[PDB]
């Protein structure tokens, strides 16, 4: 009985996601809502994404450079600079600035629609919310996560190059020539898969929590907080699983 | 005022977790007695060169 | 410190040692023309405790 | 506008800081209740463990990631006995402070923003002001004191679980000997780094609590605006945490890296 309580919400989320997939592959797509939600997520989670990605990659590059300079092998730093940035820094900054901003925004928007009885207004008009609202939001979440992951990886690599060369006086040719030493097609492919899955899961969780808001006076805030916590936990677990799968393939081996 | 004995229960379990975590981290992971010098005596040496 | 050649794997941030213990670090390396011959000049930043 | 907003947040943080002794003397039971609520969560998230469980799961995941990728790369190169040396410097310098900060931000900060927004909407702040009570001193200063009291155990648990996860992944799943891992871990880990990391986490937690209390205290727009306040507070908290960790690491190890391997 103790496990049966969260299992009901788990089943509701899973059934809602199954219906979302069915509406995506069966019913006509909502291009207008998809465009609107894509631009909304981009405008709500682009500047924070850079503002979190730039200092974090600078910190990682600084730590790697000092540790390797003491180690003596300061010419292979770019290798690590690539290896983290493609496979962990990109998807994890995507996790943070998607779950914090876009997932919470989707949950708040759908909760606002629910408490204002707009969902019931759609439902009494014969329309299905899962096809008109959830599908464009999940697709927009996936698209924005993909693009943001690409931008994060690129900006992180460039910032690491500039910091290491112009501050810690490492050699630029060693940075650019060692980037591909440990990173190849498997790493960028697993990064793309991570970003796509993270965006899809964040969109699904945000939509499901927004549709099932409790109203009241703290229901929307509680729903947003629960959305954020669930997204962080689920995306970290999925990142662990996908990291294991990706290192099973490997560029070095 | 207050003292609902459920907040008290949360407080005492949190304090137990705090003490356990602090002691385990200080002893088995950080080795604070070794860093401070508990149970150790000082010894010196003179070398012709450091040798790194 | 002047020398015939700087030496490979000698870059700014290299440790300067006395009797094997670090006392400072290398600041910069340059090429100086002495009697129509290039030589290496190294600038060292040393803690004045050991001077 | 921009200067006006900066001045408003500066006034809020100054007023919250200067009322810490007043809150400490006048309100002790409230501080203890907030300590319990922050440590063990509230609402539906409290039944799973609250902030402790979320922090533990996220830090275990981060340590597992470090061990996994680290061991894979070093085994590909060949020098795989350095994993214990690589994991520790990964956890202390970059991974554990930032990750614990983001998890603390999410759980505690979003909960505080939601609570203060609900109080603002439900006219409870007006009720406190009518009854002759400093609302900032009663709410925000108490939150700050509770966060300062609770952060050290939380980050101690986070560090402990990150180290445990890295060691377990390396020495059980990858079957590395425990002796080599423990040697390279305890030989190349300095307690000074851990102390400075604790200071970073304390400062970061104070800043995060101030930011989230600001976003929740001045909420508007009914129940709908509370969620938007939570989202904005989360974005600001992420940026502030990363910036604090970067600045502290740049200041500490700019000249002395505090790590020796070669001669």
């Amino acid at each position: 009985g103790q496990l049966e309580k969260p299992l009901a919400t788990v089943g509701g989320f899973f059934k809602m996601s199954v219906m979302t997939g069915k509406a995506l592959f069966t019913r006509p797509f909502q291009w207008k809502e998809f465009v609107l939600q894509s631009w909304f997520l981009i405008r709500v989670a682009f500047l924070p994404t850079l503002a979190v990605s730039i200092p974090l990659t600078v910190l990682i590059i600084f730590t790697l450079n000092i540790l390797l300079a003491e180690f003596g092998a300061a010419d292979v730093s770019g290798a690590g600079a690539a290896l983290g940035a493609v496979t962990q820094l990109g998807p994890l900054v995507t996790v943070l600035v998607v779950a914090g901003a876009g997932s919470t925004a989707i949950c708040a928007d759908l909760g606002a629609r629910t408490v204002r009885e707009e969902i019931d207004a759609l439902e009494v008009l014969g329309i299905d919310p899962i096809e008109r609202l959830v599908v464009p939001r999940v697709v927009a979440s996936t698209f924005v996560a993909f693009m943001l992951n690409g931008a994060v990886i690129t900006i992180g690599l460039v910032g690491g190059f500039f910091f290491g060369v112009y501050i810690q006086n490492v050699s630029a040719g060693a940075y650019v020539s060692t980037l591909t030493l440990l990173t190849g097609f498997p790493e960028v492919l697993i990064s793309v898969v991570k970003a796509t899955l993270f965006g899809m899961i964040a969109g699904l969780v945000g939509c499901y929590r927004g549709l099932t808001v409790a109203g009241g006076s703290k229901g929307v805030g509680t729903a947003v907080n629960e959305t954020l916590v669930l997204c962080v936990v689920a995306l970290f677990a999925v990142n662990v699983v996908l990291t294991t799968i990706g290192v099973r393939f490997g560029t070095g081996r | 005022m207050l003292l609902t004995r459920f907040i008290k229960m949360q407080l005492v379990i949190f304090l137990t977790l705090t003490l356990v975590a602090l002691v385990v981290l200080a002893l088995f992971y950080l080795r604070l007695p070794t860093w401070a010098g508990l149970g150790m005596y000082k010894l010196n040496a003179d070398l012709p060169n450091s040798g790194g | 410190v002047l020398s015939g050649r700087a030496g490979l794997s000698m870059d700014p941030g290299s440790k300067v040692t006395f009797n094997g213990v670090p006392i400072g670090r290398l600041a910069s390396i340059d090429v100086v023309e002495v009697d129509d011959n290039p030589e290496a000049r190294l600038t060292l930043d040393v803690d004045p405790k050991y001077l | 506008r921009f200067l006006d907003s900066m001045g408003h947040v500066a006034w809020f943080v100054v007023q919250a800081i200067v009322h810490v002794p007043h809150a400490f003397r006048h309100y002790r039971r409230e501080s203890l209740r907030l300590v319990a609520e922050i440590g063990m969560g509230t609402g539906a998230m409290a039944v799973i463990g609250g902030t402790v469980a979320i922090i533990g799961f996220v830090t275990l995941s981060a340590g597992s990631l470090i061990a996994i990728q680290g061991f894979a790369s070093l085994g590909n190169i060949g020098v795989e006995a350095f994993t214990g040396f690589f994991a520790a410097l990964a956890n202390i310098r970059v991974v554990a402070p930032v990750v614990t900060g983001q998890a603390l931000a999410a759980t505690v900060g979003a909960g505080a923003t939601a609570e203060l927004g609900a109080m603002r909407i439900s006219e409870e702040v007006d009720a406190l002001e009518v009854m002759g009570i400093k609302s900032i001193s009663y709410l925000v200063s108490t939150r700050i004191m509770a966060g300062a009291i609770v952060i050290i155990p939380l980050y101690a648990m986070a560090i402990l679980l990150s180290f445990m996860s890295a060691q377990l992944v390396t020495t059980i799943f990858y079957s590395q000997s425990v002796g080599t891992y423990e040697h390279y871990f305890h030989t190349f880990l300095r307690v000074d780094d851990v102390m400075w990391s604790f200071l970073e986490v304390i400062i970061m937690s104070v800043i995060v609590m101030l930011n989230h209390c600001y976003f929740g205290y001045f909420a508007s727009g009914g129940a709908v605006g509370v969620g938007e306040a939570v989202g904005r507070s989360m974005r600001t908290s992420l940026i502030a945490i990363v910036l604090v960790v970067l600045l502290a690491s740049l200041a500490l190890y700019g000249t002395d890296p505090n790590f020796n391997l070669t001669v």
